[PDB]
């Protein structure tokens, strides 16, 4: 879950 | 230690230079984005591991947005300044049925901030009190979120006192509007579930995420 | 100014030497007539008009009496001890749907307050702060009780850094569960009325005249 | 309103 968030703090 | 509020001030200057309520829920969105990386400007925040970076921010976006926001709309007459470069006027939100909302944030935060002149590295120090959250449920190691709080409200008490040694009880004031931020932050929640329940008013995808479950 | 502790703490002492939810209400009822004589025993606040005294107690009795029966369970293991001498089980409460909440009050409250050793005295000043609440809509004098609060947390941190030189951080630590503490009054607040709306569950007349309006 | 309350107070 938290598809967005997840991305955005891994790049 | 290894919290300077240097860092903390640069953080906040690097991020930030007709229903009222679809154009508040657009601002909140595109925000988002930007609040994720506001965190990572945070000393130690992104040496967290990423599930409880998650956590942290599930858990205080609404109030770290709203904090922002508030500080931001200190220079406006009786209404709110949106990242977007539009203006909430009190009018605008009685009209819409968030009126009373709307007169809490002016009242309680917008006001006081003002008041007091707090700044934009007291603001930062506030926001990163909140998003080091220890209380945060799932949190893996609850302890070392409590220990970078800790740290965070040692360097802002001594920024205050230092720079405005005429006021002593200024640390205890900034800290004293926390349980405002925290009642806010739940309303503006409630009002949000609210208008997805209902249907009307566009809420977009990174918004949609955070109103998910948990 | 004139904010002394040790009337403070006598106020604290003064006041204190199967549904468990019915329980909670009827304690919570027995110490509200408790409350306001706590109040009467805190300067200043009997010199306030009558007005604001009511509007202070209606806006934060629910917190007051939160933050009571939390310090008084940190000798509790796993619950929490009422006023009327009964003791809530951790299991009582989730057998009784109220497990959520309950879970809060003992690890964001409780736990905290035994962990760190909060005292009577700090226990009495926080109380004292969030009594003190200028936020309360309708009073005829804001700044006046803004005043009062400045005055208590001014003591207050004196107070610690005094007697626990050891831990700068104290003061700040202490004051930083009241965000907590204004989360959880809501939530308990919310569960008070959907008990009063399902008709179950026994609601006094001090109690029930609390949730009423406004 | 508030009967209780005020009573209490009063005294
Ligand atoms: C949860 C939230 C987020 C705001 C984000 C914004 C608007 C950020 C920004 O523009 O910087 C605020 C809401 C959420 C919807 C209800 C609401 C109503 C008023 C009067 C004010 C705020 C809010
Ligand atoms: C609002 C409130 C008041 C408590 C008063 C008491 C119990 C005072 C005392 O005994 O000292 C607390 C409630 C109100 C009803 C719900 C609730 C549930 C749990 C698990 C714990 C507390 C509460």
């Amino acid at each position: 879950k938290h598809k967005i968030l997840h991305r955005l703090l891994q790049d | 230690e290894d919290m300077p509020v240097e860092r903390i001030l640069e953080a906040e200057l690097a991020v930030e230079p007709n229903d009222p309520v679809t154009n508040i829920c657009q601002a909140a969105d595109k925000q988002l984005f930007t609040l994720v990386e506001w965190a990572k400007r945070i000393p130690h925040f992104s040496e967290l591991p990423l599930d409880d970076q998650v956590i942290l921010l599930r858990a205080g976006w609404n109030e770290l947005l709203i904090a922002s926001f508030s500080h931001r709309s200190i220079a406006v007459k009786d209404g709110i300044l949106l990242a977007t470069g539009l203006h909430v006027h009190r009018n605008s939100a009685h009209s819409a049925g968030v009126g009373a909302i709307f007169d809490r944030v002016l009242t309680e935060l917008v006001s006081k901030m003002r008041d007091m002149q707090m700044d934009k590295t007291e603001l930062g120090c506030l926001r990163a009190i909140v998003l080091f959250n220890p209380d945060s449920k799932g949190l893996s190691n609850p302890a070392e979120v409590e220990a970078l709080r800790e740290k965070v409200y040692a360097s802002l008490e001594a920024y205050c006192k230092h720079k405005y040694p005429e006021q002593p009880g200024r640390f205890a004031k900034l800290l004293l509007r926390l349980p405002a931020l925290r009642s806010i932050g739940l309303k503006c929640l409630e009002h949000l579930f609210f208008f997805k329940l209902i249907g009307d008013t566009p809420i977009d995808t990174f918004l949609m995420e955070m109103l998910e479950a948990p």
